[PDB]
């Protein structure tokens, strides 16, 4: 069993296969720790890149909570509140990240219905009789 | 800069035209109003409900909307009165007093009162500390809320049977009431 | 001065002993009648704001984020429901741009949570429901003159 | 109902998660998908190593968020040298 | 005395990336870049000369270009270059006598390389014996390029990875490339 350096969750070295205790070269972030630099890949350059805003002196750092609860652009910079500076990390509410997740589900649910049946639908476009057998159908 | 939003053509013309009236016919709102601030409102908070699918687009929804009714409370004695309004919103106040009940502008006063708030919302922004992200939404829900407003502007800005006066949303008054409204 | 900045012309005034700006008696946000008078001072709600908060940057701040944390239920609407305590009462004037577009002018709880989460999910289902079962009712009636179904299930 | 998991979701997870240093990271991860900085197939991976334990609550994170199942593989020894160093020349 | 120079954060976390990928990940940038210090300071230049009207700005901003180009052609051999990008920096003088044709430093290097200029300009202003009124002068200046530089920072600081794209910035080094200019 080893212990993360920033968590201090210990960790089976079989659990997160691991062959050995990393203890010379840098720290071992353990798994369940947020990812500090993104590749994204477009599908359609091929990718895009996310990189952490680097942490400001303590004095330079301007914390701010938006009047917006629901759909604000963090950039991926974030405190989570228990309930030229343009560094700042804004600071949502917990409830806000509930909202925002299954904002983003349910549209792209409606997106992916709409796909599915507008092809099928297209195919009927595409189409004297129809021929269907959809009466057939029950 | 200077927060930028569109009212609809007509209701351009449904506040400046009825500015004319005030000024000049010195005419008030029969009060508690044919359409209250509330039923309008919380009818737009229902129909809109029925079309947005997301979560929080039905959060955003009550969110604006119940505001709205939180805000015209305090910003009606403050602002959206004129010079004959006010001596006519006075008595409402000895009224509620004699009452002892509290008084409620938002259920008694009709919906073109609220249309003259969102007219003096954009200033009222600029004021604010509010970043850009959320003067966006402040707005996108009042530009989507006037485009209800359209569909049924007929109904309630526009005089809908007009040859009755209670249909008319303003009534003339005496003139010896306007010069108690003077102040001189 | 000689006119009330809320009625926006010369007025019988109450005057604040602080601020030289004095307003007419009409136009009170709490309606204040001759009368009646408030003894001596009438402060006016600028004023007013300002003995509060006793001119503190710090607590008008901290005010102010207390205010916005407390109105957790209409958050949009925190600053500006802030702001209107302070500054005093004024006039409806017509704005300049809706003025400016028309040719002419004449005059010159724990389980509350969850419920708000609930319904708005709640809310939101039959809005998916209905849209994806309009569209399906198109598919019936993309078949000409009946239903594909023929009936409703 | 249905509705009722989805409700109480982020309770279930953050009973499971435990210590809230960890549940925050879950929250910060949680948010980079919405985002859209952090693709679902990333963002379901992550959530493995949170929720992998709770097999029917994991199995119902997978089908909320429409997870199917069945290069960027590069490694983390080997590094691309650029083109023109490749040119020094062998007889 | 002491003079203070207020580098825009975004641009001051640039430079501190830039100390990772060369002294840390080990990896130099690709010298022939696409935007060198010539065309930066002639579009900074030719922006901001049609922005201001008095003619005695004019000749106030042309310097500053000109100055810029003259001393960072000085500078970069001195003071502009960490320890693994020297060898680099020679392979460029061996190519340059054999091309015959001098070596000319703004052609080559690219805005990363003015930035460092611009971070030890102070230093090397406190160094001289200069007139205060041109210290100011000096940094006010440089402050209204370093907002200039603000407003471009997208599109001469992209983050590629030298892995993937091959058009980043920076490029890996060879272990033989490491070695000699290591050891």
């Amino acid at each position: 069993i080893m212990t993360c350096d920033y968590c201090q969750t210990p960790w089976h070295l079989d659990c997160v296969p691991r062959a050995s205790f990393k203890n010379l070269g840098s720290k071992w972030k353990c798994p369940l720790h947020s990812p500090t630099k993104v590749y994204k890949k477009i599908h359609h350059v091929n990718y895009k890149v996310w990189k952490k805003q680097r942490l400001i002196n303590k004095k330079n750092q301007l914390y701010y909570e938006p009047l917006q609860k629901i759909g604000y652009q963090n950039n991926g910079n974030i405190q989570i509140i228990p309930t030229n500076q343009d560094f700042k990390i804004t600071q949502i509410d917990e409830n806000s990240i509930k909202y925002d997740f299954f904002d983003k589900i349910y549209k792209s649910k409606m997106v992916q219905k709409r796909k599915l049946f507008q092809f099928q639908e297209s195919l009927i476009d595409k189409l004297g009789s129809q021929n269907g057998n959809s009466e057939d159908n029950m | 800069p200077k927060i930028s939003l569109q009212i609809p053509i007509k209701l351009k013309s449904v506040l400046v035209d009825d500015w004319e009236y005030v000024t000049k016919d010195k005419k008030i709102c029969r009060l508690p109003a044919d359409v209250t601030v509330e039923m309008v409102l919380n009818k737009y908070e229902h129909e809109v409900s029925q079309e947005l699918e997301s979560p929080g687009s039905q959060s955003q929804l009550s969110e604006y909307c119940a505001g709205l009714k939180l805000y015209f409370d305090k910003c009606l004695g403050n602002m959206l009165l004129y010079r004959l309004e006010r001596l006519q919103y006075d008595e409402l106040l000895k009224k509620s007093s004699k009452d002892q009940k509290p008084l409620v502008p938002i259920r008694i006063y009709g919906a073109i009162h609220l249309l003259r708030l969102i007219s003096v919302l954009p200033e009222l922004i600029s004021s604010t500390t509010m970043d850009l992200q959320s003067c966006q939404l402040l707005i996108k829900q009042t530009e989507d809320f006037l485009v209800w407003l359209l569909m049924h502007v007929d109904e309630y800005f526009n005089d809908k049977d007009p040859n009755r006066s209670d249909d008319a949303l303003y009534v003339n008054t005496s003139s010896q009431y306007e010069g108690v409204a003077l102040g001189m | 001065e000689d006119f009330c900045s809320a009625c926006n012309q010369s007025g019988s005034f109450l005057c604040c002993d602080t601020c030289p700006k004095s307003f007419h008696f009409l136009c009170l946000d709490p309606p204040i009648d001759p009368n009646n008078l408030p003894k001596g001072d009438w402060h006016c709600n600028e004023c007013k704001f300002k003995i509060f908060i006793n001119n503190s940057m710090a607590t008008l701040k901290k005010i102010e984020s207390n205010f916005i944390k407390q109105n957790n239920n209409v958050k949009i609407f925190a600053k500006l429901l802030f702001n209107i305590d302070s500054h005093n009462p004024k006039q409806f004037q017509l704005p300049n741009y809706i003025k400016e577009t028309f040719p002419a002018v004449k005059t010159g709880d724990e389980n509350s949570i969850k419920y708000d989460f609930f319904d708005k999910i709640y809310k939101s289902k039959m809005v998916q429901k209905r849209k994806l079962f309009q569209f399906q009712e198109s598919l019936i009636d993309k078949l000409v003159s009946n239903g594909s179904q023929n009936g409703n299930s | 109902i249905s509705l009722n998991e989805e409700v109480t979701f982020f309770e279930k997870a953050k009973r499971y998660i435990g210590n809230k240093h960890l549940y925050t990271e879950f929250l910060k991860i949680l948010n980079l998908y919405s985002q859209d900085i952090l693709d679902l197939d990333d963002l379901v991976e992550k959530v493995d190593f949170y929720l992998g334990s709770n097999k029917e609550l994991f199995t119902w994170f997978k089908n909320f968020v429409g997870y199917q199942e069945k290069c960027e593989a590069f490694g983390p020894s080997y590094k691309r040298l650029p083109k023109s160093d490749t040119f020094m020349p062998c007889s």
